[PDB]
């Protein structure tokens, strides 16, 4: 079948039962570095298992008056489990990742959700308003973390950038009339073999409500959203003592 | 003419230069071999004589 999918790794299996197939980022599967492109000389660390297995972040809700919400990668795991120990003690880094969001209603719900993931996705600031006023983003909103961080402007998403061309990056849609979930596999994206997995974040992923949700009184009105993901073929480098950010 | 074994056997007039070293081509950057852990006694590339 086509609706039904089982996702397993590591110690971690996620179900499905309301598919729409798996996106493959730019039709590539994650891989290793080989010996013609790396650069560094010590050998690098491929822990496997330990690293390579599903983390679920948090959770959100959905409103009808939700704008939106961003991640980035890997600043959400920098500091989770063996995955983050590792990316603080090495320099550095290089992985793949399978994201899955969850987010399920009731057949008399409706809304949809557009789920896409942005290389390189550099904030900007609404410049005080006037635009005279030279600003940066600040620390909350470049690099949130875990937990996320709202989108103000979705119409822009904060870098003028029109959201009706955002499907020209690796994405899928949420409908609630027909799925209920979303799988897109991201190879590495990067100008480099290897890069730190402290100051630079590779891609943000983006879910920006663009159907309003909508029921009658009486169903239920707390709908979440749940972010899943698993890094892929992760490498390590430059060991040395762990540095906290 | 030589006759004495001092003159017949001497080394005097080579003119040519012993060379002790000799050039190869490098068009680009050594290459790096795989290595691995080695833990043994007498055989140490570390200390050296400057």
């Amino acid at each position: 079948s086509d609706r039904v999918a089982q996702l397993t790794i590591g110690n971690s299996t996620i179900t499905t039962q309301e598919a729409a197939n798996i996106i493959v980022g730019y039709g590539e599967w994650p891989s290793y570095c080989s010996d013609s492109d790396a650069t560094a000389v010590d050998k690098p660390t491929r822990p496997d298992v330990s690293v390579n297995r599903f983390y679920t972040l948090d959770t959100k809700l959905w409103e009808k008056s939700s704008k939106g919400w961003y991640w980035k990668f890997p600043d959400v795991l920098t500091e989770t489990g063996v995955f983050g120990q590792n990316a603080q003690f090495h320099y550095l880094y290089r992985s793949g990742f399978c994201i899955h969001v969850q987010c399920n209603a009731s057949k008399f719900h409706q809304g949809a959700l557009l789920v896409a993931v942005l290389p390189e996705y550099v904030i900007g600031s609404v410049a005080g308003g006037t635009g005279t006023e030279d600003t940066h983003p600040p620390y909350k909103q470049t690099q949130p973390g875990a937990d996320g961080f709202e989108l103000q402007h979705p119409y822009v998403l904060d870098a003028g950038i029109p959201i009706s061309q955002l499907t020209v990056c690796p994405h899928q849609w949420i409908n609630l009339r027909t799925n209920n979930c979303a799988t897109i596999i991201v190879p590495y994206i990067n100008a480099l073999p290897f890069d730190s997995a402290l100051n630079h974040c590779n891609f943000g992923l983006l879910v920006v409500p663009i159907s309003p949700l909508d029921y009658d009184q009486g169903a239920t009105p707390v709908i979440p959203i749940t972010i899943t993901l698993a890094p892929m073929c992760s490498e390590f480098a430059g060991l040395r003592q762990a540095v906290t950010q | 003419g030589d006759r004495v074994a001092d003159v017949i056997e001497s080394s005097i007039g080579d003119s040519v230069s012993r060379a002790l070293t000799r050039a190869l081509p490098a068009p680009t950057g050594q290459d790096t071999q795989v290595s691995s852990h080695r833990l043994d006694t007498g055989k140490v590339p570390a200390l050296q004589a400057a």
